[PDB]
RNA sequence: GAUGUUAGGAGGGCAAAUCCGCCGAAUUUAAGCAUAUAAUUAAGCGGAAGAAAAGAAAAUAACUAUGAUUCCUUUAGUAACGGCGAGUGAACAAGGACCAGCUCAAACGGUUAAUCCUUCGUUUGGUGCAAACCUUUCGACGGAAUUGUCGUU
RNA sequence: UUUUAAUUUAUUCAUUGGAAUUUUUCAUGUCGAGUCGUGUUCUUUGAGAUUGGAGCACUAAUACGUGUGAUACAUUUCACA
RNA sequence: ACGGACCAAGGAGUCUAGCAAAUGUGCAAGUGUAUAUGAUUCUUUAAACAUUUUACGCAUAAUUAAUG
RNA sequence: UCAGAACAAGUAGAAAACGUGAAAGCGUGGCCUAUCGAUCCUUUAUAUUUGCAAAAUGACGUAAAUUACUUACUACUGUGC
């Protein structure tokens, strides 16, 4: 919901469609005035909305009223803010990955000496 | 599951290879025809199946209490339905509303002979008949495993207090019984197919 | 880790007596008996060369005696009592 | 007050008048057959203090363990297996030799009678001598008497070989509570099983 | 379910998918985890980097209790209210709400995010974070240790 | 191993297979307790199965705040409620040699407790009619109807569960009534440093006390 | 102390899935192998019961503290162990099931062992068609026991 | 048929004996030794200057004691048993 | 080069554990009702239903050998 | 070299502090291309960094205070590991 918001800041009034899921934010204290399309609304977000005196809008709904688009906003929830993608990339030994191992646990005893710091012959 | 050791009992070995044999465990000694036979393994006759099944094989799913809600409703939903009821086979075209609600009076119904009668009534004279012709003795083995008979699946009748209902409508080939609370999908969907024949008491309503 | 009895704690979660703050709510025969034994008994070999070691009198020879008894006994604690014990019995005998 | 002067007196062992009383009693010892009765406690006190009681079916037999390791059960010195399973004769025994007293008494010599318990007693360095405490489940005068009776129950046939007489709790070491026993308690066996057993769920 | 099994859909072709010249044989790169730190080592070097070694000090007995605290930052403190009552706040600049954020299961209070300005908010909870306590401060607000 | 995943660490070395228990009983087990328990119920008739345990605080740093039923109620918290041992144990109080008290208000809540448990509580005769009172601490004996009326009523079983939370962590202070000076962090920190010095002086003080 | 075909009794063997003691490998894993691993497993030997074992704190905590054992959910693949390699790996707390506490020894009672048992009996009952059982308190004649039975806590 | 709940009827007279709390005096008792423990060996443990066990040697203290509080030690608190 | 005299039937990537990726599904700063309880639940029912008139997991914060 | 991992050997710098030169500069060894070594363990250096798991050990240090389980405040706090 605080990146809906955040997203609609400059642009009142026209209609933020989001393709996904929306959620609602417990780290928003304030929710102005929102009509927003989604696929899903989480029930706290959609009742959130409400209070806004704002507007939950299915897919046809947006279609019956902007069948062009017209007034809309396309946005996208954070993609590879994904855990699984903090994965990928160059794997982690590979100099400069910012890349997580899969590791049964985290502490000192799990993936911390060779390899991992100069003391233990080399680093990452 | 097959018995753990099966197909293994035996203290067979392999004679290996100058016998011109192939070297599969043989069954060791004389006097039988059992004696230098191919002893365990998939392949040969009294060895142990493959992969033999075993106790622990996941049996059950767990399945999220919040889907297997969701799914609940929509069962209800569909029954509410008459072109899916219609769809999933019930002989339904001379009902007028597929809601179908009844007053509290069928729960204190005494005689199954009262609620045929109820039914027929109603409209479902058509589907009565059809349980009724659908009793036949199943193709293959379940047969031999106590599931002789197939029958196919006629209304649901729910209900918010048994007075009589459940024992009833028992004994009317495919008719079933749920109470509101504790409603069933695997009976409001049977086959996992949506929009059973739903009977409602009002006061279940 | 450590608290006190008196006072009620500090409500903190960290240092001295941090927590809650809730209010706090709080022979003859056997001598004679030694001495039986005493009369009957004596003393070991041990406990002997200690009261010995403790006779010849010097910070050495005590020093010695404990050693000989946590040798003997085993532990520094059990030792050192004995050697108390040796030391009265000593002070007995001298008066 | 007697038995607590006894307990006193014993509790010196190296002091001369007792020191002369063992040379006594395990040189007496060393004669008598390796399990034999005892008409009465040579410990009376000690006796009292684990079950012993002067009611009709309780007997006291004196026993002699022999002393040290022993060494391990091979045809010859040589063991077939790797190294760290090689050596014999440092191979201390997990039960103890008061165990050992007990279950040779207990076992086939009095297979009649219940093992209670087990008393020092003597030692040499050949020979460590116990006194072991028995009682007859069958003489009235214990099935009777409601403090004891338990013994009679048949759940305590053998109590010594089953390691369930005080020295078989503490070699099983169920005499030690706490952190330091974690890993034995139902009993040690039991233990690693329930550590091992793999729990499913039908539903899962 | 076994009818979807890619094995099912290799049923005629010979080598059931696992190559005619390097066969399937059982084991052949070792056992497990078996070569790291000799032929396994690329591995467990390009995707495991600290694997090998240990490092600092032991902890004989840990007590992950002792050492338990729930975290939650400022940001999320008013989010703890309900709805209804979190607009009556706003409205009324006069009146506060302590926060037990022990209550709702959280032992220590730290500082990421902005808090609403000028709203000031009593906080009690065992543990906070000096910017969590300025932050606090900042906005008219208490930090009380509790216990 | 190959490729990138987690290192393996499944423990299945062992003959495994020997110790698999699949639970295929447990639905049926758990009706078969629950049957177990309708038919003790029934054996003991209008006595509740249940057994009162007093409310106490769980120990560790953690489960501090949160509050549970122990087993057994304290001979201090007896005497209080006015109740011999043998005397609860004998009805349906739980007693614990052991357990003891640090905190008065805790072992107040207890004897609140207890004394509504007695107020409940109506006390079936020993040999019929023949009405008396008890012994240290037991109620005395009800006549027939009183106690037929008791039975028409339903069986609480709210006491014999644990109190739910009181709830608060949200509540109204006044602005003017906040003070804006008080380093919560810098008090943490210093407490911490002090703490040693402090122990080191506890310390001292036991010692003086010991003599 | 021996001795008895003395009077009365007991043990022995079978069976084992669970169970309790010992005793005790190696294949196997580590891509070799030697410590480790397999495994306090298999086999061996002994011993019980409808369950066994455990069990009423020389316990855990460091709290606002809990409070016998067992078992389940978890803690946790964690602390830790380990040619720190392969691999092994608990405990407390938390949530439940179930919940039950106790008696010897020692202290005390000598204006008296009050205890206990064997044999022989005696005479009210209860169910049974009988067979048997069930209890009822009363003595004797024996012994046992002051190297300690019983009561009191 | 099995038992085990509820319900129904107990009322008179005898006295030996015991129990709980409650006052008030006086008693500060007793609390398991070749055992614990230490050393050393071997085993077992996740237990790490040794977790349990065992063999051997040495061998204690009396409740103000001794035993736990997962790093060997000393000096000493404290908590728990 | 090897295997195949012929024919019939049997005959070989499976099942569990835990991890991951992919994709579907639910809910979403949560999620999963775990054991266990409860029900007017009892051929099916060993499922289904329910969750007491701040359990635990994983996630929501990382980092340090560590007091932190 | 190469997986564009490591070690090793270099190249380019930066922050210190110096050397040399009058200075600009040059110097992070040898005019350049070789002369070499992971985990674990050991070892000795370093540190206003920590720990040994209920606490303490510099130190009742410095102030007060009264005899006591007093109140503040201190970067420097045992051996061993
Ligand atoms: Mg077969
Ligand atoms: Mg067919
Ligand atoms: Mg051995
Ligand atoms: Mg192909
Ligand atoms: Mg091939
Ligand atoms: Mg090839
Ligand atoms: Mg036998
Ligand atoms: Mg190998
Ligand atoms: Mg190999
Ligand atoms: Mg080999
Ligand atoms: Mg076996
Ligand atoms: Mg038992
Ligand atoms: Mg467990
Ligand atoms: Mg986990
Ligand atoms: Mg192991
Ligand atoms: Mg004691
Ligand atoms: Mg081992
Ligand atoms: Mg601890
Ligand atoms: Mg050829
Ligand atoms: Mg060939
Ligand atoms: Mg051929
Ligand atoms: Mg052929
Ligand atoms: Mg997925």
């Amino acid at each position: 919901l605080s990146k809906l918001q955040y997203h609609m800041a400059n642009h009142p009034n026209d209609i933020a469609v989001v393709v996904g899921s929306i959620t609602d934010d417990k780290r928003l204290f304030s929710l102005k005035q929102l009509k927003v399309c989604a696929l899903r609304f989480t029930e706290t977000a959609r009742k959130r909305i409400e209070d806004a005196g704002g507007e939950c809008l299915t897919f046809d709904q947006l279609a019956l009223k902007y069948p062009t688009g017209k007034k809309c906003v396309l946005l996208r929830g954070p993609t590879k803010a994904r855990t699984a993608e903090k994965h990928f990339g160059k794997a982690p030994g590979k100099p400069k990955s910012k890349a997580r191992p899969y590791v049964r646990s985290k502490g000192r005893k799990f993936e911390k000496a060779r390899g991992r710091r100069k003391s233990r012959a080399y680093k990452k | 599951a097959v018995k753990l050791g099966a197909g293994y009992e035996t203290s067979a070995e392999s004679w290996g290879t100058g016998r011109a044999v192939a070297r599969i465990p043989r069954v060791p000694g004389g006097g039988t025809h059992r004696a230098g036979q191919g002893a365990f393994g998939n392949m040969c006759r009294g060895g142990g199946m493959f992969n033999p099944t075993k106790i622990w094989r996941r049996w059950g799913r767990k399945v999220n209490l919040k889907e297997k809600r969701y799914a609940v409703c929509s069962s209800i939903a569909a029954s509410g339905v008459t072109s899916l009821v219609l769809a999933r086979g019930h002989r339904i075209s001379h009902l007028k509303e597929v809601p179908l609600v009844v007053s509290n009076d069928i729960e204190s119904l005494s005689k199954t002979k009262e609620a045929v009668n109820f039914l027929v009534s109603l409209g479902l004279k058509d589907e009565v008949n059809r349980l009724v012709k659908s009793k036949k003795i199943r193709a293959g083995k379940g047969k031999m495993r106590n599931r002789k008979y197939k029958i196919r699946n006629g209304p649901l009748i729910i209900y918010e207090n048994d007075n009589g209902v459940k024992k009833a409508f028992r004994n009317i080939p495919g008719v079933d019984l749920c109470k509101v609370t504790k409603l069933n999908l695997l009976k409001l969907a049977p086959g996992g197919s949506i929009g059973r024949l739903c009977i409602w008491s009002e006061s279940a309503f | 880790g450590r608290k006190s009895t008196i006072k009620p704690a500090t409500g903190i979660a960290v240092g001295f007596n941090s927590g809650h703050v809730v209010t706090k709510r709080n022979s003859k025969r056997k001598e004679l008996i030694k001495d039986v034994v005493r009369e009957i008994t004596g003393f070991s070999p041990y406990e002997k060369r200690i009261i010995e070691l403790i006779k010849i009198g010097t910070s050495a020879s005590t020093k010695r005696s404990l050693k000989y008894a946590k040798k003997k006994l085993g532990t520094h604690k059990r030792g050192k009592a004995k050697r108390e014990e040796i030391q009265k019995v000593v002070i007995l005998q001298r008066r | 007050g007697a038995y607590k002067y006894i307990q006193e007196i014993w509790k010196k062992k190296q002091s001369d008048a007792m020191h002369f009383l063992l040379r006594v009693r395990t040189w007496e010892y060393r004669q008598l057959p390796v399990v034999h009765r005892v008409s009465k406690p040579s410990r009376p006190d000690k006796a009292r203090r684990l079950g012993y009681k002067a009611i009709q079916g309780f007997v006291i037999y004196r026993v002699r363990v022999r002393r040290g390791d022993r060494k391990k059960r091979v045809k010859k010195g040589i063991v077939h297996g790797k190294p760290k399973h090689q050596g014999v004769h440092k191979q201390k025994s997990t039960r103890n030799l008061k165990s050992v007293a007990e279950g040779k008494v207990g076992k086939s010599i009095c297979g009649n009678l219940r093992v209670l318990n087990s008393y020092w007693v003597g030692q040499d360095a050949v020979y460590k001598y116990y006194e072991v405490i028995l009682v007859d489940p069958n003489h009235n005068a214990v099935r009777n008497n409601p403090k004891i009776n338990w013994i009679c129950n048949p759940v305590h046939k053998h109590r010594e070989l089953r390691g369930l007489t005080s020295a078989g709790k503490k070699y099983r070491g169920l005499r030690v509570k706490g952190h330091l026993s974690a890993k034995s308690r139902p009993s040690i066996r039991a233990n690693w099983k329930r550590r091992q057993l793999i729990k499913l769920r039908k539903c899962r | 379910a076994t009818r979807f099994k890619k094995n099912r859909k290799k049923r005629g072709h010979v080598s059931a998918g696992h190559g005619r010249v390097g066969k399937h044989r059982k084991h052949p790169g070792g056992r497990g985890k078996a070569g790291g730190l000799h032929h396994m080592r690329i591995n467990f070097d390009k995707y495991h980097p600290g694997y090998f070694g240990k490092v600092g000090m032991r902890h004989l007995n840990l007590l992950k209790n002792r050492t338990y605290c729930p975290t939650i930052n400022v940001d999320k403190l008013w989010g703890l209210l309900p709805e209804e009552k979190k607009k009556e706040f706003s409205e009324n600049k006069d009146i506060a709400p302590v926060i037990d954020v022990t209550r709702k299961g959280y032992f220590k209070v730290l500082g990421n995010g902005k808090l609403k300005h000028n709203q000031p908010i009593v906080v009690k909870a065992r543990y906070f974070s000096s910017v969590a306590e300025k932050k606090i401060k900042a906005v008219g607000g208490q930090c009380i240790l509790v216990a | 191993v190959a490729h990138n995943n987690v290192l393996p660490n499944v423990h299945l070395h062992k003959w495994w297979q020997r110790h698999v228990r699949v639970n295929f009983s447990k639905n049926i087990k758990k009706k078969k307790r629950r049957l177990l328990r309708e038919k003790r119920r029934k054996a003991n008739g209008g006595t509740p199965i249940e057994k009162l345990h007093p409310i106490v605080h769980c120990p560790t740093q953690r489960y501090n705040f949160r509050t549970r039923l122990g087993k057994g109620f304290t001979f201090e918290e007896l005497k209080g409620a006015g109740l011999t041992p043998r005397a609860a144990q004998t009805i349906g109080i739980c007693y614990d040699k052991r357990r003891k008290n640090r905190s008065e208000e805790s072992l107040t809540k207890n004897v609140e407790r207890l004394l509504k448990y007695k107020n409940s509580l109506v006390m079936i005769p020993l040999k019929k009619n023949k009405a008396k009172k008890g012994i240290g601490g037991i109620p005395a004996d009800a006549d027939k109807n009183t106690i037929k009326e008791f039975r028409n009523k339903k069986p609480l079983l709210s006491i014999f569960k644990k109190e739910k939370n009181t709830k608060p962590f949200y509540e109204t202070i006044e602005v003017s009534k906040i003070d804006k000076e008080f380093l919560a962090y810098k008090t943490l920190r210093r407490a911490k440093l002090a703490e040693r010095r402090k122990n080191r002086r506890q310390q001292k003080k036991d010692i003086k006390f010991k003599s």
